[PDB]
């Protein structure tokens, strides 16, 4: 089962997001890349060693996304990202049910189009969002308030 | 009529709600024990009518949400899978209230679970088939109901009381009941011909429910409404397949006598 | 003539489907248990012939693909294997629906084989040897026919009416049954009959089922159709072997009283 | 019962074969040794926490292999392996039935000796090998073909 990217989406979100379709775990989804461990890695947001032209080839050949669309789920060079905490916009997620790479930029606060801070964790019970690869559901997985609902408390 | 014919086997095929005095008894109750928190257990036999009855006070208070806070549901209504764990029960109640989970320990699951089971407001916690989760669950329904004031319904066949008879705490907290009847005298009567005039929603031919008629579903159904559905159901299927316009005696005899 | 003699032998060792009347009833039966979604339970004798005639109702309707969208399966066939559990029987559901399984909790494949089963559009779950799966994913199944509305037949020998007896819920939601016959009369003569133009596809040498032919398998058989086929392949193997044309009167003495 | 340790033998598959002609579990080994649960973190590769000198030497005082030569059973400081997937060389295990440590390797992909892709996985019926330790025949556990058997399968 393939899966379209929605715009701005992150990797770790898509990736997670094309397991679910697919109920692979990330050691299954990297060896069906045959790359192995890296899956994971990357669903984390941990790139030490950058993604490289070969392993994005070999997951786009999984998910037929081509690399340079994959690309586009990580921060443009020289655009310093985090891998904690995750963010969220809720007003963002209720119009497209993905996380936004561009929340994890260390000179995003504000979402732009909303004219809303960000979210570093959940608005009514303060629970912090796990690594997008795993928003299974589009809720916080303690309280269950969904993630477009949370748009009513953003600031 | 071919159009007309899928129509009507679609419209069989699919179930409905009669409300019925047992429904009402159970509603009653329900509110009942809603309006002053009261957890209880309702019991009863299978195949008799406890999880419609539950849908039906499930959906009465459909929740109405505000504009931008959650929404507020009164009614929680559960059915856990077979040996269903803490995380899975917790999982289900956060589910329910439209709330996705997060991927973490069993500690995380229970803290979301609380906190929107607190924010939405919630007043009723129905547990249908309440004898398939697990007795290290039933410690984490009592703190529920303990310290959330959440009036918890268990909702089982009779197998669910010999379940909770082993443990100590559930027993006693939850020991009101509403045993659901057998439903055998002319309210029975009255049932077949309620069901008559609605469910099978067919042209009026008069059948009426005559002695025989009555006398054949007695032997049939044994007092069950699911076996009366689905004798009814089949009748009228296979009635309408062979091209008879109502239902004779010889589909109800064929139907009762594949039964028993 | 040799390559002829290994080619008799091997069609021989072979099994076919000869359909009968027994099969007929059955797969009729099943067609109405499905256009209602009625989960039913055939039950039967020990080496009858009920999985033959289930894996033809299977084959029958042989899904039909779309270009680009998942096959649509309406009948599923599983036959689970001794002591399943519920992780092993979700992995075959998925798995004969060509959804080969992703490592994970006992969750996780339920979730993705509610998933698939939702997905193909499947109308009947033909769950053969119904005796050998544990009582806990009876529940499982239970859940599958409440919710996703697919009309489970559960297959098996009487064993599996005592299994489901001691159950509670099981018993009552599949109660309607189809006893398989033991086919002795006129009509086993013609099943005799039948299977020699058809099965044993020999030269015809006027051998026709003679009196005592018939008296020499209605005591070896004992109206059992798969003790028909086995009598008869091994008779017809043993003519083959020995260079005999035809079946005599020897080799079926030989093989009765190797049988009793 | 001592055993002599193959040339390149891994940790893991070293320890298993110990336990084997001892008929001993990894506890009971642990226990033997004094060290108790790292046995079996060693047997499947997990080494956060590097082997000590104390516990190599607690190792090596039961099994009467030196240190030094338990030390070579690892890859060598800077090496990074993996602890999955497990592989193998079958033409090798025909020469020397053991799991090689270099074949944990993250670089490596081929058998120098044999010029032949190593094994990630039965060719025969794709079931993944066990943890070296559990190495208990040389056959697949799954269909059971020979480990020797797979070189002619290997490309
Ligand atoms: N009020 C009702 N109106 C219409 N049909 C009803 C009603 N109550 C029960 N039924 C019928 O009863 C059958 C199933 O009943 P239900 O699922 O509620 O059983 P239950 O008492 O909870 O038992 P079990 O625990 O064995 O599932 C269906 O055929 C359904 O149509
Ligand atoms: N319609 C049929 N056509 C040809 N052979 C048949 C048919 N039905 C049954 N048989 C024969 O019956 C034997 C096995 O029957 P089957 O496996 O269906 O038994 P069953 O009734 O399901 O019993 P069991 O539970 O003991 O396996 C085989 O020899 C097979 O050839
Ligand atoms: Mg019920
Ligand atoms: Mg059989
Ligand atoms: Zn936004
Ligand atoms: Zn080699």
């Amino acid at each position: 089962f393939l899966i379209k990217p929605y715009e701005g989406e992150s990797l770790s979100h898509f990736l997670g997001r094309f397991r679910r379709a697919n109920h692979l775990s990330a050691s299954g989804l990297g060896t069906l890349a045959g790359i192995g461990a890296i899956v994971a890695r990357w669903e984390r947001f941990h790139f030490n060693p950058r993604p490289s032209q070969q392993e994005l080839e070999a997951i786009a050949s999984v998910v037929e996304v081509d690399a340079q669309r994959l690309a586009q789920m990580l921060p443009p060079a020289g655009v310093g990202m985090q891998h904690e905490p995750i963010r969220l916009c809720g007003a963002c997620y209720a119009e497209s049910p993905c996380h936004r790479i561009e929340w994890q930029y260390k000179s995003v606060w504000k979402c732009d189009r909303h004219q809303l801070k960000i979210l570093a964790k959940c608005p009514n019970c303060q629970a912090p969002f796990k690594m997008p690869a795993l928003w299974e559901d589009g809720c916080c997985h303690r309280c269950r308030m969904p993630f477009a609902e949370m748009a009513k408390l953003q600031k | 009529d071919d159009e007309w014919l899928q129509a009507e086997i679609a419209r069989l095929k699919g179930k409905s709600i009669v409300p019925l005095q047992q429904v009402k008894t159970l509603h009653d109750w329900l509110d009942g024990k809603r309006k002053a928190r009261k957890s209880c257990r309702v019991v009863g036999e299978s195949r008799t009518g406890k999880t419609v009855a539950c849908d039906a006070y499930r959906y009465r208070h459909k929740p109405q949400q505000e504009a931008g806070r959650p929404p507020t549901v009164p009614v929680v209504y559960i059915r856990p899978h077979q040996k269903c764990g803490p995380k899975d029960l917790f999982k289900k109640i956060t589910e329910y209230l439209k709330y996705r989970v997060t991927k973490g320990t069993v500690s995380d699951f229970r803290d979301r679970t609380i906190e929107v089971l607190k924010g939405c407001g919630v007043e009723m916690l129905i547990i249908d088939e309440a004898d398939r989760l697990k007795p290290e669950t039933f410690a984490d329904v009592r703190d529920i109901a303990e310290d959330l004031g959440i009036a918890v319904v268990l909702v089982g066949t009779d197998r669910l009381d010999a379940v909770i008879k082993r443990d100590e705490q559930v027993l006693e907290r939850f020991r009101a009941h509403l045993r659901f009847g057998k439903l055998s005298g002319e309210d029975f009567k009255n049932t077949v011909e309620m069901w008559e005039q609605m469910v099978l929603k067919l042209p009026v031919s008069s059948n009426l429910k005559s002695k025989e008629m009555l006398r054949i579903l007695t032997s049939a159904t044994e007092g069950y409404i699911g076996r009366l559905d689905e004798i009814l159901r089949e009748a009228a299927i296979r009635s309408l397949s062979r091209g008879l316009k109502k239902i004779d005696k010889a589909v109800l005899q064929e139907v009762a006598k594949e039964y028993k």
